[PDB]
């Protein structure tokens, strides 16, 4: 009579499909999905540090909108501007605009230090009712409105040396008046440009006198420009009007710091990646959530599943 | 399905198997039993917890990067921008798609090895003791009760005990 | 005596050489060509919506020089710019001339609406010798050149509200006249800058005056800018001279549309994959026609040959 | 070549084979005949069209991207724009190298695997009637006919019928 | 590893093999000897020979590119030409790294491969007159001095010779 | 009796280690490296072209500082700025910088050809206490300061035809000076704009006259331009001072020349692959020396070691 020995292998009733090199349909035993397809929703506020800009873009926070006092001097990871985010100070364009969000996002520090300007011959603290700050008129906190005093604008050619050991940056304006009247009442002069210069550049500047649409009722306009100066450069501001002077200046930084435009809630939660959409888990190599990340993310793909096989064929009874 | 043992010689798998997955069904005079065979059964599952270990938990860190979305229009450098991305995620799309269409083959190739070398194994233990019948299955010529198929499964069975027996049974007319 | 039983595999004598990891050079049976290489030499005129530029560059279209009335209002998924293009009109320039071409080519559209322009107080409808249509002089279709009225040029300040629910595209202009004559001649007075403004945007331009060598016979020029209002925003335009204003805007959409280069004809075929060569056949995963392409194309690569071999190796008799 | 059949033991391929891709010839007292084995034949060929359903006819639309050629000297956002791009093309152009060598080494050995596992089938269906020559054949030690022959190519041979034969033929002296 | 001989059956590699990578070992009345294999030893080395041609001595030129390090903050322009580059390094790296995982991969399985068809070779050739002892070695049951050890490692060997012999050998009580 | 056969493989005592699809650590019997990751530390002069920048930036050499006289009319495959490198000429700044150094430095040459412009009514050749050559006061040598010929500059207008078969670099610049009293010394007048044209371009620039912190004690500035002639084309300059005039033009080529920032010694050795470390071999496919590089270069990967097996898995007694 003898015996049978038999060898084979195991089967399951709820096998999965794959795909492979040579068939796009093939049941295997068992898969794990390597694309991350969800997310809860929220931004975790853990591990990296999070600031919440709510009514603020971080251009607000860094000119000092009055809505944006509480943001002085705070740092970041990651900055969330909301949508919902408005202007409510003095109205200003920013050329470049774009690259000053860039490189302050990127520094990750709001850290602001005074420095005593000598604007000797000049009115300072100029004040505007489209500014409000504690029902007062008011202005940009990091900005100095300088205007005549008793008539007079003298010419300013005043100097700031950089004797420290890191690099400042200066946020600095110039004002373009509605209409002529305008310009005399603030300068008691015609308008003239505005040089800002170091040893190693030079940024000239024209008020141009005009109405624009009214925001906020405000025909006039503020421009802002920036100037980083180095260890042992120097900070020349030439002006006869029209300039809206800085306080002092922003330390800059270089580390892991960005910014990110988000509606979502920031949790009370540890989560290393974070979208737009909320933050994500990140044990899948991959994932179809958003393209834009920040922090120990998968890697953005157009695939919504991609099945790894975790075991053999499944071929049933 | 390289190696021609599973979803090939071997009709098909069994849905009774859950201690592993390689194993051994007997018919002799005690009775039918079935055993996970547990060296292939491991062999399969470190090559496959090899490619997990390369594949999860592995990510990189980004912080400040490019900006991927405009609410105005801008002309050549939106234009560069909007290319750069769109050409990041398209190769790491064609990435991820040959990887698992890749690691998929290999896992179904290399599983189907296990069961293939599990199978050359046992039909070099029986030397002239046995005959392959085709469908992964030994017709053992000699008396082979449980004790005998567990020195089988185990590695310990001497075939010379048993070859004048077999050899008898074989080459009979 | 028995009998013997062979197996077998077949051969061919006319046998392919592919590359594989392990070996540059060996022999198949038979393989398929996965690189693209060749075009017939016309752009086919389906299944894309094509618009042969002809003498015509788009951003000439767009202004309206008189050899391009032909294409007012028109649409495109692919505008085709030929090389023997060139200008018939006034001497002109586009400070970022690239990026207006892009936006326009992406948006896809001609479209033009002309809009009632309150200019009081001065001449419309300038020409010029330079902008022939018809033997008559003229100027560009879109733009209206201001000048004098009886010897007087006021200061315009000329509001245009979007009250639509799309964007708005305006083109307008500089005129830089040759001489201090001319200045006077036109405008009646020294030349001033140029403003034009919304609530969140505003270009200021100086003319300059001065010969620049003759094109057609002209050393004067005409810059060309462009501004975006958005729904509920307002154009307002402030000169008191030099202004080539806008007769109305372009709608400007999103979409699938391009621009190309190219000199190849135009065919009455049907093909999804255009090139500046032509159309190719988009059956192969890849091309080395062209670096450029528009449609559904196959992937351009570098090597002119990679063959897929479709069939085991080839073992001659 | 990793199995080893083709270009291998198979010592080479028959061009007078025209309706399939593999299969059988064998000598008998009726003569010598060839036949082909479509299940084999039709497994290779489906892995083939397996591959090229993955890559023909599969394009990807773009529409407005980046310029790629310029009649002026620009600088810096003129050498990022050839940069991109340049890059692209040479990321596509490695993972189109890679496809094909890879693809074609894969080819050559399931084309190679199918061979073998058609030798194995038949070896084990063939039992103690026949030995393995070394070079694809099979002598068979027992008068086998047309019907035979036949009867192996379809799966219907039954090895206890011939068996007695066989086994005398082969272990005389 | 794939087809089960190399760090499968065979238990370990040989030292003292320094004149080839696959071989022979013998026992018979004449002593205890060893050999190299030529001819699996070479296709091993043609095919690895033919990796390196695909990799070493291959690099393209590169002339005038991108700024890749700043002296100076800039914004927009410079994070795009930071993120194109940190983007072509990270895709580069990656193809570097699987590169490498599938070509060793391939390499320790074709190596497999050829200790593999050797065997397969040598078993075929004995035809009756050996048997396969599970770990590489063949009982040979019949006289064989050198010359016959030798015309087994040089293909010249004639079963037909020893078939008697080896039979009586093999199938006694 | 009979005999035994026992197949087998080699092994040795030395093996090494490699990674695997299945496992991370597999020893083979041998195997290859593939990244390259180290540097003599020479840059190798053969076989490329190579000009050692010293003491002179590429710009420096282009304009002509006292201490880049060697450079004139110099060609190469790769430039080497070094870090030591420092200006000793009237302080000037560039606006676009980059582009002009990248655009010069892919061109390969400092090729020029003086050429004879028309400056009737003015003083050449004018020099700086802050441009010292052979001790004397000097002013770049590929430039021309014009000033008052006996209390007058007249209007210039100068035209300078290219009727060449290829392009005219021009580089020409505009003087800031420190004070009011400075302008009128040199140039005898109020300041006013230059308009450099051309059939297809034009550039207006505006002196700004003021104090800008001292370089090398020189509180003024000059600001640099460029200008690029096609065949058939004409450079007019028009200017009632403060130009900074060209004497000619730079040939602009095309081809494979570069620059590079090192401060690797230049060794009398051959080498194709050049980085920043100094020559790199160039057998392996890969390297993580330096993401910048210069000729047939392995690609740069993060990855410092990746072994290439070489030989079978090593199975030791
Ligand atoms: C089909 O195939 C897959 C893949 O092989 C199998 O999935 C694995 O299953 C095992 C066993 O359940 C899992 O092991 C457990 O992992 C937990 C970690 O969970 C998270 O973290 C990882 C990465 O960081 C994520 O990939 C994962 O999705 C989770 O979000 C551990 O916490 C578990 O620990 C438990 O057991 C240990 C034993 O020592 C104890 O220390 C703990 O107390 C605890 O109770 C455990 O290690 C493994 O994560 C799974 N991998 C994946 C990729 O999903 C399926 O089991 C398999 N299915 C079948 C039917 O066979
Ligand atoms: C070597 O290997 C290659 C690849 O396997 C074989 O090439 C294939 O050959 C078959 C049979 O001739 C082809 O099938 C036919 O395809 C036509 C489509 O042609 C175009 O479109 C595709 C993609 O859209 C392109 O890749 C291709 O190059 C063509 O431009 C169909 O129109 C054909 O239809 C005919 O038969 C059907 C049967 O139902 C009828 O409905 C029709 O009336 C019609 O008469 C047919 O399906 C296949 O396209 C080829 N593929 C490739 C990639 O080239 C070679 O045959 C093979 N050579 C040898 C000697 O074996
Ligand atoms: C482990 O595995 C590796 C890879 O297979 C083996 O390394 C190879 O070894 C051979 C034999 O020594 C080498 O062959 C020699 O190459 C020289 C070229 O050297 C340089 O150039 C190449 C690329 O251009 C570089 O990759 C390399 O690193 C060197 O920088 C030739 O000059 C040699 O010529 C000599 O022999 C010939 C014979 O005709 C004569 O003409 C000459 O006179 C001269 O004496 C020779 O061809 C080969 O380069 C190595 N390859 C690699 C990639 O390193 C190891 O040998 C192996 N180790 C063991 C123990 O097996
Ligand atoms: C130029 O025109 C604009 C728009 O017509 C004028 O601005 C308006 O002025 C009125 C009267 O002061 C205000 O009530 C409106 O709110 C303003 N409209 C907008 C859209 O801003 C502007 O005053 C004119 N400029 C001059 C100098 O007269
Ligand atoms: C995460 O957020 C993005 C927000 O943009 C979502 O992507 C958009 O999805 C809508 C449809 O729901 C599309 O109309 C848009 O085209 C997408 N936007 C972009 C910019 O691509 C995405 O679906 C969200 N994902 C998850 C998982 O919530
Ligand atoms: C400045 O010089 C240019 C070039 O010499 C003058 O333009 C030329 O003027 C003559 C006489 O009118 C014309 O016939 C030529 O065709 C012009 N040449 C070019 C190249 O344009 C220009 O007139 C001078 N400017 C002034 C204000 O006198
Ligand atoms: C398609 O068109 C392009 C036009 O540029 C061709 O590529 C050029 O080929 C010439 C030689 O014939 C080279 O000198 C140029 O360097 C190429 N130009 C560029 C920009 O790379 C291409 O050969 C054409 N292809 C086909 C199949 O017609
Ligand atoms: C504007 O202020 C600067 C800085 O205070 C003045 O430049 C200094 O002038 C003194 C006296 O001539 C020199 O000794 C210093 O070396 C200069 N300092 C720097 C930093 O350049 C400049 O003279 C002032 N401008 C005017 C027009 O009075
Ligand atoms: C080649 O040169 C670069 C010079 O930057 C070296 O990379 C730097 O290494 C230091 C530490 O030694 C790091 O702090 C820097 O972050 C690196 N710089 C950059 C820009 O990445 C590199 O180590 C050198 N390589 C060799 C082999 O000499
Ligand atoms: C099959 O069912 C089991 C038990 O319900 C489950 O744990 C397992 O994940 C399922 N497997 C697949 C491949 O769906
Ligand atoms: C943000 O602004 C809204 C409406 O302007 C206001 O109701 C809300 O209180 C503000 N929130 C914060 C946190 O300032
Ligand atoms: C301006 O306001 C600041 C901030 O409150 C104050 O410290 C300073 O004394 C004021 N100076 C003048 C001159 O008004
Ligand atoms: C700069 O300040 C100096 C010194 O007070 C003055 O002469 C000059 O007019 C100022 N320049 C400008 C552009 O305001
Ligand atoms: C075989 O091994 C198993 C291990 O659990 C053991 O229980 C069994 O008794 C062994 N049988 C024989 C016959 O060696
Ligand atoms: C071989 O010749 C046939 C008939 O002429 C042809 O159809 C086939 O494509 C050719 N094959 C190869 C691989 O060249
Ligand atoms: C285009 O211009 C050429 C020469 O300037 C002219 O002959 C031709 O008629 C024009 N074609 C069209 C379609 O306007
Ligand atoms: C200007 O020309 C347009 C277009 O032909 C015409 O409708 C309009 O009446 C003209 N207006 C004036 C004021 O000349
Ligand atoms: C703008 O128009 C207003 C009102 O007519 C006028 O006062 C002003 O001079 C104009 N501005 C310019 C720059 O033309
Ligand atoms: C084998 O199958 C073929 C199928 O065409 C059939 O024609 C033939 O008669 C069969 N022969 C035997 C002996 O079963
Ligand atoms: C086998 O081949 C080798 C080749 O060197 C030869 O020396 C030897 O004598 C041969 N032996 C036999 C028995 O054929
Ligand atoms: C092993 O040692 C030999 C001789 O010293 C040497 O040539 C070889 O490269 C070494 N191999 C490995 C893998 O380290
Ligand atoms: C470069 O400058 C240094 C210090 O300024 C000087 O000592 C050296 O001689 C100069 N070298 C050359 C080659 O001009
Ligand atoms: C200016 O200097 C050059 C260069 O040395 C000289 O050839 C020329 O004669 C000088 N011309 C005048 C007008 O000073
Ligand atoms: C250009 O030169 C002409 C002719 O001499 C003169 O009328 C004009 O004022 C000059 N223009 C400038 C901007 O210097």
């Amino acid at each position: 009579p003898g015996a049978t020995l038999c060898l084979g292998h195991h089967a399951v009733p709820n096998g999965t499909i794959v795909k492979t090199i040579t068939n796009d349909q093939i049941e295997v035993t068992n898969a794990t999905e390597l694309v991350q397809s969800s997310s809860t929703g929220e931004i975790c506020d853990s591990p990296h540090q999070i600031l919440d800009g709510e009514n603020c873009t971080l251009i607000d926070a860094l000119l000092g909108d009055p809505q944006c006092d509480g943001f002085q001097n705070k740092k970041w990871d990651l900055f969330v501007e909301r949508s919902k985010a408005y202007s409510n100070c003095y109205p200003y364009d920013v050329p470049d605009y774009a690259s000053l969000r860039s490189l302050v996002a990127s520094s990750g520090t709001l850290e602001f230090n005074n420095e005593s300007f000598n604007w000797t011959g000049v009115t300072q603290n100029g004040t505007s009712s489209a500014c409000i700050r504690r029902s007062n008129n008011s202005f940009f906190s990091r900005l100095n409105w300088l205007t005549h005093l008793k008539f007079k604008y003298p010419a300013l050619n005043v100097t700031m040396p950089n004797n420290e050991k890191f690099d400042k940056l200066y946020i600095w304006g110039v004002h373009h008046p509605g209409t002529d009247n305008d310009q005399i009442f603030l300068y008691a002069q015609a308008s003239g440009r505005i040089t800002v210069s170091t040893k190693r550049s030079q940024q000239t500047v024209i008020p141009n006198i005009g109405s624009r649409p009214r925001v906020r009722n405000i025909p006039s306009r503020i421009s802002i420009y920036w100037t980083i100066v180095k260890p042992g450069d120097i900070l020349l501001i030439n002006s006869t009007g029209n300039l809206i002077a800085p306080r002092g200046y922003f330390k800059i930084r270089s580390g892991k710091s960005s910014i990110m435009r988000s509606d979502a809630p920031i949790g009370k939660c540890n989560s290393e990646c974070i979208t737009p959409n909320g933050s994500i888990p990140n044990d899948k190599p991959f994932q179809n959530v958003n393209r834009i990340t920040y922090g120990a993310c998968p890697r953005y793909v157009k695939q919504n599943t991609l099945k790894l096989a975790t075991g053999m064929r499944n071929v049933p009874e | 399905g390289i190696f021609g043992a599973i979803a090939g010689f071997i009709e098909n798998g069994w849905e009774g198997m859950v201690d592993g997955w390689y194993g051994f069904r007997h018919q002799n005079s005690e009775g039918i039993g079935q055993a996970a065979d547990l060296k292939s059964t491991q062999a399969a599952i470190d090559q496959i917890n090899g490619k997990l270990n390369r594949l999860i938990g592995k990510t990189n860190e980004k912080f400040h990067q490019i900006e991927k979305e405009f609410s105005e229009v801008e002309g050549r450098i939106q234009d560069l921008e909007k290319y750069v991305e769109d050409t990041k995620i398209d190769l790491w799309s064609y990435n991820a798609e040959l990887l698992v269409a890749l690691e998929n083959q290999h896992t179904i190739d290399l599983t189907d090895s296990e069961m293939n070398k599990l199978f050359e194994k046992t039909k070099k233990q029986l030397r002239e003791n046995a005959e392959d019948m085709g469908n992964g299955c030994f017709k053992i010529y000699h008396k082979c009760d449980n004790a005998c198929i567990g020195s089988i499964r185990n590695g310990t069975y001497d075939h010379d005990v048993y070859r004048d027996e077999a050899l008898n049974n074989r080459f009979q007319i």
